[PDB]
């Protein structure tokens, strides 16, 4: 259950094997080595006999590193074919992805193959239920091999696809659907990645990990499909990073969000209010214009009707975004997910977590009782 | 106009100081128009990312319009001027200003040195 601290995403293969042997000697019955596409292409999980090698989402991975598309999928297929057993390896993957079918075509054909696609009729899996919500999204899966009940996912399609892919692995061990109750409970536990709303009765808070433009865009689209009323987001850019990434990120954020807050997610020795101006230049605004408008009490909106806010410090802006939210609306924090490190300059501070959001959602009641207005960025302070 | 047409007669190219504002429409042919500090409609939407890539970014350094504390000219057009650039006024404002100043000096002249005129209907004319 415990996980050792590792700097890289994929540790050394020899060290991983030694840790797995030490665990299997005493304190663990099974040693499963799971690595991502980059870890599998590097050789971390490749040098290990994999009983079940399935892909959750097959697409162009490590295209800039490996230099060729479908390289990670081919490496995973080769690693699975190296150590393969009859009717023991699972090929559960979405049928819509062509890389998944290309990887399933390679290797030993005696291995069991199955599809977890919902729209495909050959996969026989389908949600067949309408219970999507920010707290829990239960589906009644009706498949011959898959379990009946499904796991409550925070996302509309991504979490549903993950639950459908995990249902196959859960049913492979046990045909009874009662054994998947623990897996469904663990999936609804709101992990670090694509976290769900808090259990407390308050506005929805979704902590996500979105840094690349495409992932940020797809997460924003999924939130728009899930967000009933408003889409409130707050994020920032890292210093000495891709300079062209900031304007496209700001544009993709402002295109579909009504109100967005721009902060400094990772200063890392880079001057503040500089990359913030870079993000502001995406919507055509300059920090000078917003500052000279801030002396007034108007704050004109965007031409498309949306609104844009910004602040230097991360804590106060995040607390305001958590407080500036409607009942049916949900607040999305795509700046950082499972990460708990904020490097402001040379020193780093570990002051980024969900406990701050919980404290803000608890104290917003006292704020409203005091009479403070948190509708927009210029809080109307009484006298 | 006179200052411009006096240049090609002497065979003098335009100096490289054709400074454009943050809104990429400022030139010697833009300030005198009636809309000031306003982008012009060019059909398709403004390619903000393309403008960002063309003007700078992704390499070197970009002119960041961020206020600072040091007494340094922020706008790149106030580099040579001692104090600051002159007040921005369109051609209509300057024309009405010169017209009202002309009428003001006319009335100032007629007040003191203009009590008598050729017209002998002053009782109804001066009022």
């Amino acid at each position: 259950d415990n996980k050792l601290e590792s700097p890289h995403t994929t540790p050394d293969a020899v060290l991983v094997q030694k840790l797995m042997a030490k665990m299997v000697h005493n304190g663990t019955e099974a040693l499963v080595m799971e690595a991502s596409s980059h870890g599998l292409a590097l050789g971390r999980c490749d040098k290990v006999d994999f009983d079940i090698a399935v892909f959750t989402n097959l697409t162009r991975d490590h295209l800039d590193f490996h230099g060729t598309e479908e390289e990670y999928r081919d490496a995973k297929a080769k690693l699975f074919a190296r150590m393969v057993d009859p009717a023991r390896h699972r090929k559960i993957v979405n049928i819509d992805d062509p890389n998944a079918a290309f990887f399933l075509a390679q290797g030993n054909p005696d291995v069991p193959i199955v599809t977890f696609a919902m729209e495909n009729k050959s996969a026989d899996v389908h949600p067949l239920k309408f219970q999507l919500s920010l707290f829990e999204t239960q589906v009644l899966v009706n498949t011959p091999q898959g379990i009946l009940e499904i796991s409550s996912g925070l996302l509309g399609r991504h979490n549903i696809y993950n639950i459908l892919a995990a249902v196959a692995v859960g049913i492979a061990v046990g045909a009874p659907l009662e054994d998947i109750v623990k897996g469904i409970e663990e999936v609804d536990a709101v992990p670090g990645r694509c976290e769900l709303i808090d259990e407390e009765q308050a506005f929805g808070v979704i902590v996500d990990y979105a840094h690349t433009p495409d992932a940020l865009s797809r997460l924003l689209d999924y939130v728009r499909e899930l967000g009933p009323r408003r889409v409130i987001t707050v994020f920032g850019c890292a210093g000495e990073s891709d300079r062209g990434k900031r304007p496209i990120m700001a544009k993709i954020a402002t295109d579909k969000s009504d109100v967005t807050i721009l902060t400094s997610d990772n200063p890392k020795t880079e001057d503040p209010l500089d990359i913030l101006d870079d993000m502001l230049a995406g919507v055509g605004w300059s920090m000078q214009d917003y500052l000279k408008h801030g002396e007034n009490d108007y704050y004109p909106p965007l031409p498309n009707g949306h609104r844009l806010f910004l602040h230097d410090i991360r804590r106060v802006a995040v607390r305001c975004a958590v407080a500036m939210g409607e009942e049916g609306d949900i607040v999305v924090v795509a700046g950082k997910g499972h990460e708990t490190y904020q490097i402001e300059g040379d020193k780093k501070e570990f002051f980024d977590d969900r406990e701050e959001c919980r404290e803000a959602l608890q104290y917003v009641d006292e704020l409203h009782q005091a009479g403070i207005d948190t509708s927009e960025f210029p809080w109307r302070l009484p006298e | 106009l006179e200052a411009l047409e006096a240049m090609a007669k002497d065979n003098q190219p335009i100096p490289p100081r054709a400074m454009i504002l943050s809104r990429k429409y400022r030139t010697l042919v833009s300030s005198w128009i009636e809309p000031l500090q306003e982008e012009a409609e060019l059909g398709y939407e403004i390619d903000y990312i393309a403008r960002y890539v063309a003007e700078g970014g992704l390499t070197g350094d970009r002119k960041r319009w961020v206020p600072r504390r040091g007494k340094t000219p922020l706008d790149p057009d106030a580099e040579g001027f001692i104090y600051s650039n002159p007040r921005e006024t369109s051609f209509k404002q300057r024309c009405l200003e010169e017209w009202r100043l002309h009428h003001r000096k006319l009335l100032k002249t007629l007040h003191n040195e203009g009590p008598s005129i050729l017209g002998k209907i002053s009782e109804s004319d001066y009022i």
